[PDB]
RNA sequence: AAUAUGAAUUAAUGCGAAGUUGAAAUACAGUUACCGUAGGGGAACCUGCGGUGGGCUUAUAAAUAUCUUAAAUAUUCUUACA
RNA sequence: AAAAAUAAAAUCCAUAAAUAAUUAAAAUAAUGAUAUUAAUUACCAUAUAUUUUUAUAUGGAUAUAUUUUAAUAGUCCUGACUAAUAUUUGUGCCAGCAGUCGCGGUAACACAAAGAGGGCGAGCGUUAAUCAUAAUGGUUUAAAGGAUCCGUAGAAUGAAUUAUAUAUUAUAAUUUAGAGUUAAUAAAAUUAAUUAAAGAAUUAUAAUAGUAAAGAUGAAAUAAAUAAUUAUAAGACUAAUAUAUGUGAAAAUAUUAAUUAAAUAUUAACUGACAUUGAGGGAUUAAAACUAGAGUAGCGAAACGGAUUCGAUACCCGUGUAGUUCUAGUAGUAAACUAUGAAUACAAUUAUUUAUAUAUAUAUAUAUAAAUAAUAAAUGAAAAUGAAAGUAUUCCACCUGAAGAGUACGUUAGCAAUAAUGAAACUCAAAACAAUAGACGG
RNA sequence: UAGGUAGUAGGUUUAUUAAGAGUUAAACCUAGCCAACGAUCCAUAAUCGAUAAUGAAAGUUAGAACGAUCACGUUGACUCUGAAAUAUAGUCAAUAUCUAUAAGAUACAGCAGUGAGGAAUAUUGGACAAUGAUCGAAAGAUUGAUCCAGUUACUUAUUAGGAU
């Protein structure tokens, strides 16, 4: 769900300006790839399975028992007095969902603007969702894959 | 407005200006017959006679032209030329009679911007 | 103030930031691009010592609050590479800059 | 705010005082009477220290700021000389340290306001001759005799050039005494380059800047991941700059790698040629969709972008 | 039947200058204003009925207070005592 | 530092044109309209050397030299936007200028000119037009949230897992977090419709004794009483509680009882995305008004009178008709307001109630929600908003300077009043909001 | 402009055509078809480009010039020939003009030119030398296509004197 994609990365925004160290995200495949692209680039501190309650500290098996008392619980990280994780928008809205060809990517990568996108910007992460897989742009176009172009972190 | 809503017309409005000069229909002079001449009074805070002139369009449109310069020779019956342009302290004046243009003589004795008052160049 | 710099020329990459009524849109230029942008931010360029940028005013075209909203942008909107990387633990390379080296 | 401003001197001079009504003066005329002092009976300045060419290998570029607009000196001891209440040219009272110690870059810079503008150095009439040699007769290549010299590929090329064209001058008795006097001179007027001196040698690095390159782009990569020249060359896409250089110094007549044969496969034909004919006809090969004139483009002629060429023989002939 | 043109004839409104008759609104504007509706009157307006605050949150006391070693002891103390 | 001005003249050296010779190319088998061809050469021809080019020397050709020879730009502008500092004269709100703001009433940087100056330039200016110049927008208070909700279309949007496919979509299976169904347990007595009752007072009438004034107002005057104690009749209204708290989609809803309908929390089980929003459409909708039939105490447009007043078609007083009431309808408008559409996810605190649950050393304590108040952050033109007017997502309605105008015309609906829909021309460079310091306030 | 449609929507059969089809004509059935994502109606307009203008761009504007496409040759309909024409043909009619007064000829939106209209747009030019086209076996003939020149600052470009 992009909606629910949505409401993660206006979750994310709200805790950074708070400065809360630990939060919860919806526990969905594509939240957690999500969030997973967010650890690997150095946007989360940590990232744990858990319940609604807290992360899990020993292993939890999900089943339809538990499954609706699931949670993603994911640490943010602050230095120099600034949050790492500042912004965090979707690109491809539920209302107009875009997908672009690895050509038009790597126009997107070189400071043009594709159908009213701002190109990537430095420091900047742009997720691209390719068959219910999410990568970096970057890594999209290494693999020639077409994509959506789903959200830009910073 | 949603993307519906812009979909089904919603947006900016468009600027682009306006026709100042409607009834010489987008030509940039239309010829005419002087039917009256007349001094009319500037709106305040001016003082002073404006002349200005009605004025027969070739098109059937009768319209207020201002004469411009020191002194006109323009009578009843005199053809004249007419230009965009209004009177800004006359309303209802939106355009100009071009002088040295028709029965309409240059201003007499005109020696700066000549070319604005249909003056030739002295020898 | 200090400012950060790219290169001591130019911003690093692109700022939009609101300071009360001014929208201001501020692009990062390659070199030799010069300022193009409203005057009052022109002005601030030169003393600040950024030589390319390129941008757009919108909503409020006040003066006095643009040259504020501009100082403010510089310093609160802007985030260097080194402090990107540190941040997020990860190498940040100027391609750019690299294409030329050694 | 702005007004108009007329250009008076930026440092001091002696202004007009109470005028007769005849001399009908200027400020700025006397302003630059003064700069260049008397004129004798032969129409000539001597005492201003610009009329007369230096012959030391060092310009003589004008330092308004350094000495004040003082620009009067004596024409045999070079000593600096000023104007006094009495109307007369003599010592100044103390020294002027600002024309004593003069940076070394100012001295070869011809404009006060522009430091990024700086003369070129001349070359001697000996390391001119020594290049044509080396090229011509022992065969070295433009690289070589450029990396050895500290000088362009370009310039190496233009030297042998000119060169070339100096000996059939010398050939044909061409170059007369006027012509021998004129070269002297201004060969006295420059810095002679000198290949040892570090300084004075030309890089050799240098290439021209692309346009898709010049924009920023940044990749995030792993804290320990190594990336180089080489790299970032494939994520522009375009060859790595040493090669550019590379191909940039085979580009000389006289230079290595010089080569242009992969064009050869075109086929031409040379129309039969019979007593009488003007003309020969030469046919070239081309492919439909390529060849002839489009239908429809664009006229330009009455547009200001109007393309103008010339011909073979120098004539104005539009495109 | 439509379109266009002129048209007897007839309705609404803008601006321009100063005057005339009142003083309706802005302060508690001298009867709180305004909204919907109805009736009445030279003119603004007046009156009835309900609604609104874009008017009253502008809001500010019937007061009453207690016992343990006043010092040879607390109050001093300068890295000390322990 | 007031220049005009290296500007002029003059000096040096050129080229164009002319003159002379020569002469391509468009076209060749030949044909050239253009054409008095372009170009080249400067006595012509020739030889040699000679990137080009140059140079020498030769044959003929004139008197040691060899055809001639120049250089007259206009137009707009100089208060700011907008480049134009060297001043001066005339005019005096006249004459006139003007793209916008404006200029002109005797020191006019703006009019008409001189001087000087700034643009563009064989064009310059001006008019008529085109493109660009802010939606990388808004709707509490400035233009703009529909009165409200229900729900159709939506070529609108919308859960989870797995497997395929031709892939952000489809299909299949599976799942329960959204949305629902039924019970159990506890809680509450409101909101609609209908029926049946109660209450204080008011007016009128009659009686009774008892009198001579009463009533009204700022003060007044107009129209066997007033007051008191009884009895009878009628219509309308609903004191305290009470906070509209709460409830209801909004409009609305607070004397009592009953009948019918709907409405809460948790738990158990069940369905398995069945949801959100909603053009058109539909329903409901204060007060006034209207159509019929009843009712009519009090109140009360109008009307007629009394006062007040310079006048009083008002404010105050009297008599008081419609109306206000009920029954059955029409109509669908309000400052129908929180001037704030609905839904979902999410974000830092406190206080105060309420509800549910838990515990006990039994009355507090501990939990989880709701409401309200004050706030952090954030947002904003600010006033302020504060769980939204914050961070986001989805859908709908609406706005595009003022005035003209919610008007005109047409159409639709209504018994009618009217309601809905809804322009343009002309004119102007205004118009509006928040806040600041004043001044003023019967 | 809110309802429109009645060969109208669909089915079957024949005629007609090289050929499908309510495309036309004939017959017989079904009750459909379009429409608030705008039907029907009315007004306006030749369309477009690798053309022109503008803008950072998406776009917007123009549709003169170059090129592509359509329609028309005073107006309407019809017919003939033909692969193809409601032909700038023929027929009839309409409008206007003309002379030869005939069931007549002409219609400059071919070139040049004139009057009119308008703020406003040119020579009643030269040549078939070139490139094409038509006729002819060829020789050749014809060509206001075309190529040139004239008029006009309408646009563009170059030049319109340098040193002292
Ligand atoms: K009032
Ligand atoms: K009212
Ligand atoms: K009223
Ligand atoms: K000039
Ligand atoms: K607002
Ligand atoms: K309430
Ligand atoms: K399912
Ligand atoms: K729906
Ligand atoms: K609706
Ligand atoms: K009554
Ligand atoms: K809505
Ligand atoms: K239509
Ligand atoms: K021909
Ligand atoms: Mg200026
Ligand atoms: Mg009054
Ligand atoms: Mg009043
Ligand atoms: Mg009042
Ligand atoms: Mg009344
Ligand atoms: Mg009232
Ligand atoms: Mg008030
Ligand atoms: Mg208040
Ligand atoms: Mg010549
Ligand atoms: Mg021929
Ligand atoms: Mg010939
Ligand atoms: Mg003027
Ligand atoms: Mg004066
Ligand atoms: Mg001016
Ligand atoms: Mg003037
Ligand atoms: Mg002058
Ligand atoms: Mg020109
Ligand atoms: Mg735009
Ligand atoms: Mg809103
Ligand atoms: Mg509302
Ligand atoms: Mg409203
Ligand atoms: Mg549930
Ligand atoms: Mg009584
Ligand atoms: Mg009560
Ligand atoms: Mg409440
Ligand atoms: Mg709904
Ligand atoms: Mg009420
Ligand atoms: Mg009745
Ligand atoms: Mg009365
Ligand atoms: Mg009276
Ligand atoms: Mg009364
Ligand atoms: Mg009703
Ligand atoms: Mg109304
Ligand atoms: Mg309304
Ligand atoms: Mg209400
Ligand atoms: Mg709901
Ligand atoms: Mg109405
Ligand atoms: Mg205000
Ligand atoms: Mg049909
Ligand atoms: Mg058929
Ligand atoms: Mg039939
Ligand atoms: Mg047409
Ligand atoms: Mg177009
Ligand atoms: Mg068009
Ligand atoms: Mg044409
Ligand atoms: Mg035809
Ligand atoms: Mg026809
Ligand atoms: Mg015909
Ligand atoms: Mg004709
Ligand atoms: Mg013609
Ligand atoms: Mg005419
Ligand atoms: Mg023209
Ligand atoms: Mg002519
Ligand atoms: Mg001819």
């Amino acid at each position: 769900s992009l909606v629910k994609l949505a409401n993660t990365c206006a979750h994310l925004q709200n805790c950074s300006k708070v400065r809360v160290a630990l939060t919860s995200i919806p526990y969905t495949k594509l939240q957690l790839q999500f969030a997973y692209n967010l650890y690997q680039q150095g946007f989360l501190s940590s990232l744990q399975k858990g319940s609604t309650m807290g992360p899990d500290k020993d292993f939890v098996e999900v089943t339809p028992d538990n499954i609706s008392t699931r949670r993603l619980w994911v640490g943010l990280k602050y230095r120099d007095n600034k949050p790492v994780l500042s912004s965090c928008k979707l690109i491809s809205k539920p209302n107009s969902r875009i997908h672009l060809p690895m050509e038009d990517m790597k126009k997107l990568c070189s400071g043009v603007t594709i159908r009213n996108i701002k190109p990537l910007q430095p420091g900047e992460l742009i997720l691209v969702r390719a068959h219910n897989n999410i990568m970096d742009i970057n890594e999209a176009i290494s693999k020639k894959l077409d994509g959506e172009v789903l959200c830009r972190v910073k | 407005a949603t993307l519906n809503q812009i979909k089904r017309g919603s947006g900016p409005p468009r600027r682009k200006k306006i026709s100042t000069a409607p009834q010489l229909d987008q030509c940039p002079q239309r010829k005419g017959v002087v039917l009256r001449v007349m001094v009319l009074k500037p709106k305040k805070p001016n003082s002073a006679q404006r002349k200005a002139c009605r004025v027969r369009l070739t098109n059937g449109n009768v319209v207020s032209a201002y004469i411009p310069g020191e002194g006109h020779d323009a009578q009843e019956h005199s053809i004249v030329y007419v230009r965009g342009g209004r009177c800004q302290d006359l309303p209802g004046v939106k355009y100009h009679v071009i002088r040295g243009a028709g029965d309409l003589s240059g201003v007499v004795n005109r020696i700066s911007s000549r070319s604005k008052y249909g003056a030739k160049k002295p020898s | 103030k200090e400012i950060p710099r790219y290169e001591n020329r130019t911003i690093y990459g692109d700022i939009d930031f609101r300071y009360h009524g001014v929208k201001l849109h501020l692009r990062s230029a390659k070199p030799g691009f010069g300022l193009r942008v409203n005057h009052v931010i022109f002005e601030i360029c030169e003393c600040a010592g950024i030589k390319d940028l390129s941008g757009k005013v919108y909503k409020s075209r006040n003066d006095m609050n643009i040259a504020k909203g501009t100082i403010e942008a510089f310093t609160k909107a802007q985030k260097t590479l080194d402090e990107v990387a540190l941040g997020r633990g990860k190498k940040l390379v100027d391609v750019r800059k690299v294409y030329y080296s050694s | 705010f702005s007004r108009r401003r007329i250009a008076y001197p930026f440092y001091p001079f002696k202004k007009l005082g109470r005028q007769h009504p005849k001399k009908h003066d200027t400020n700025l005329k006397t302003a630059m009477r003064q700069f260049l002092g008397p004129k004798n009976y032969k129409g000539e300045y001597v005492m201003n220290k610009y009329f007369t060419v230096p012959t030391n290998h060092v310009p003589n570029y004008i330092k308004p700021d350094l000495e004040r607009g003082q620009s009067l000196e004596h024409p045999v001891t070079k000593k600096p000389l000023q104007l006094r209440y009495d109307g007369t040219l003599g010592p100044p009272p103390v020294e002027n340290k600002r024309l004593q110690n003069i940076f070394k870059d100012r001295l070869l810079q011809p404009f006060p306001s522009n430091p990024h503008c700086k003369t070129n150095y001349v070359l001697s009439p000996q390391l001119k001759q020594s290049i044509f040699e080396e090229i011509t007769v022992e065969g070295l290549s433009a690289q070589q005799v450029s990396q050895k010299y500290g000088l362009k590929i370009p310039r190496v090329e233009a030297i042998v050039k000119l060169v070339s064209v100096e000996n059939s001058w010398n050939r044909r008795n061409r170059v007369s005494s006027d012509l021998k006097t004129m070269d002297e001179t201004l060969y006295r007027m420059f810095p002679v380059f000198d290949s040892d001196a570090s300084f004075k040698r030309e890089n050799l690095s240098e290439i021209p800047v692309p346009q898709k390159t010049l924009a920023s782009r940044f990749l995030t990569i792993a804290e320990s991941e190594p990336f180089g020249p080489v790299d970032a060359a494939h994520v522009l896409e375009l060859e790595p700059a040493v090669e550019t250089l590379r191909n940039l110094s085979t580009v000389g007549e006289h230079s290595s790698g010089h080569q242009q044969s992969t064009n050869k496969n075109t086929k031409v034909i040379y129309g039969e040629l019979v007593e009488g004919e003007r003309s020969q006809y030469k046919f070239t090969n081309a492919k439909v969709g390529k060849v002839g004139y489009r239908y429809g483009s664009g006229n330009r002629d009455n547009k200001k972008d109007r393309r103008i060429g010339f011909n073979k023989l120098g004539q104005m002939v539009y495109i």
